[PDB]
């Protein structure tokens, strides 16, 4: 479902991101706040204002998370298995919700990395994260 | 739904900065890459067979342009959406058999486009009103299906 | 979408024999276990941690057979359906958050529940009629959030 | 994605299918055409009246698909790798259809297996069905 040619594709743009990673964790959170109001009630428990302190932490783990999907590529339900427990038995979050997130993720990508967003590493890039979002949301204890 | 004075401001703002004859063909071709199934309904465009090939072609980008013209007929009558693509919402339905998800997907490699060209003008402010205006848009090319 | 003569008379002819306290109850708890985020909307119900405490749960049950009833309603006024819903899509969309995608699964499975009720008599004639009086009816529970 | 779980219950519906997966295909196939009338585009070349040849024979084709892709449950990449290759390179399915053909298939298992349909056989069996769905629309070469 991921090609050989998908995996270099993913790993490039990862090494693009460098050291990065949770700045741009943080600002796909504040664009899915804002433009789609409805994702805030998932966390009554935080403070929602730009540039607080709860968003940039959280913006690391999501970040760090997809980091070592990255450096697991080749098997995902493995490297995932505890972050499904999560947001699958726990959480309960609407799929609905991960196409929104993973939409701002690329908007954050494209708006910083102009020169690396090609439309084949754009195509690759939505397969991940598509894939990443079905293990999320699938119950396999 | 009604744009605020604000958010109606911010979109009039970037929209005069666009280039007309690139954005569109941009939004089009990204659409027939990463959303591989579209491709069948320009198949008398020529070869799409590969991501270079797709981003290449004359037609795809030519027709692009007339796509975003429609736009931005839609940004002048923003309170009367669905009387303004009422034509257009029954030619998608009846003649051509696209499915109403693809507006969807089409408006949001919009937005991925407006953001890869204006870079960190493209506050979360902005494309927060332009999430609102391809929602609408994509809601009046799809009343004529029901 | 009109339906025919022919399609109307067959979704008459079956609605009449339908179990009332039964079948809103099955489509319900189906909903919740095949699809199990839309567990999280009733949360004050009680156990719903596995797919027998779902089946088994009196409240899931009760609440099943006034979504049936509402279905009733939206038969007896199809050419204005819009002006029926209007006061379930205000609730739906402001005070209960429902992404409009889970109005399609609820009408599919309402489907499945029919063909294992019917068995050899929910033909595809049969099925065919009632797929539009599903889409007309989420149509027009969406029809107030655009 | 799939369980340990899920696995059993697909094998377990599978079984009481018996030898019937043919019959079951082309009901299906039949199901579709009639209910949603744009699907009917892909097949320009049949004759799609009700019991036609055509239909029977492709039938027979999908639900032996269907057999195999069970028989191989660990490891649907590598069983299905050819029918990807003509589904996506090829016939270039819009992903729409394979929910409409997906849900004619539990509509027809529900007609004909009330006592083995339960909702936990029902939960399994569309995950698998979407699993073969994203395998099928999927570029991978
Ligand atoms: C790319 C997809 C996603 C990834 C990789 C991801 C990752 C994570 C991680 C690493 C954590 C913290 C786990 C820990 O406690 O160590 C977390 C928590 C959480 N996630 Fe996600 N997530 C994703 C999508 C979503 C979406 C779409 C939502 C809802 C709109 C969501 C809602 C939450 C919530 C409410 C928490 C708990 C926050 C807290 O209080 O710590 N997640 N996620
Ligand atoms: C953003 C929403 C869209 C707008 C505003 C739009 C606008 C237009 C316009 C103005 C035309 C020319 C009309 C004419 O010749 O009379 C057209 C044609 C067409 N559209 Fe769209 N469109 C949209 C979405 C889509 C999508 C998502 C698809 C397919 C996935 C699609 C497929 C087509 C096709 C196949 C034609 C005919 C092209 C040709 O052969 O000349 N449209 N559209
Ligand atoms: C087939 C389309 C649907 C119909 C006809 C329908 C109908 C109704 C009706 C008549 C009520 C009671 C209204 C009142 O108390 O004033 C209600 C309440 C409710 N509905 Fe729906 N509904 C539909 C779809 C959905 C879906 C898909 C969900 C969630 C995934 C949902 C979630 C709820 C919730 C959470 C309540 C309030 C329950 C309570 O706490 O009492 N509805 N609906
Ligand atoms: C469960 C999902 C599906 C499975 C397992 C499946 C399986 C198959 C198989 C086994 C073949 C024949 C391959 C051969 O030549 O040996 C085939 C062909 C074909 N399929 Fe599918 N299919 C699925 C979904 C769909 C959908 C949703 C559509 C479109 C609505 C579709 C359209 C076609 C077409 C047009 C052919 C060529 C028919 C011919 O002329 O032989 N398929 N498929």
């Amino acid at each position: 479902v991921l090609s050989s040619t998908d995996k270099s594709n993913v790993k490039a743009a990862w090494d693009k991101v460098g050291g990065n990673v949770g700045e741009y964790g943080a600002e796909a959170l504040e664009r899915m706040f804002l433009s789609f109001p409805t994702t805030k009630t998932y966390f009554p428990h935080f403070d929602l204002a730009h540039g607080s302190s709860q968003v940039k932490a959280h913006g690391k783990k999501v970040g760090d998370a997809l980091t070592n999907a990255v450096g697991h590529i080749d098997d995902l339900p493995g490297a995932l298995s505890a972050l499904s427990d999560l947001h699958a038995y726990k959480l309960r979050v609407d799929p609905v919700n991960f196409k929104l997130l993973s939409h701002c993720l690329l908007v954050t990508l494209a708006s910083h990395l102009p020169s690396d967003f090609t439309p084949a590493v754009h195509a690759s890039l939505d397969k991940f994260l598509a894939s990443v979002s079905t293990v999320l949301t699938s119950k396999y204890r | 739904v009604h744009l605020s004075g604000e958010e109606k401001a911010a979109v009039t703002g970037l929209w005069g900065k666009v280039k007309v004859d690139e954005v569109g063909g941009e939004a089009l071709g990204r659409l027939l890459v990463v959303y591989p199934w579209t491709q069948r309904f320009f198949d008398s465009f020529g070869d799409l067979s590969s991501a270079s090939a797709v981003m290449g072609n004359p037609k795809v980008k030519a027709h692009g342009k007339k796509v975003l013209d429609s736009f931005s007929e839609g940004l002048q009558h923003l309170d009367n959406l669905k009387g303004t693509f009422a034509k257009l919402s029954e030619l998608h339905c009846d003649k051509l058999h696209v499915d109403p998800e693809n507006f969807r997907l089409l408006g949001n490699v919009l937005v991925c486009v407006l953001a890869r060209h204006f870079g960190k003008e493209f506050t979360p402010q902005v494309q927060a009103a332009y999430q609102k205006v391809v929602a609408g848009v994509a809601n009046a090319l799809a009343h004529k299906y029901h």
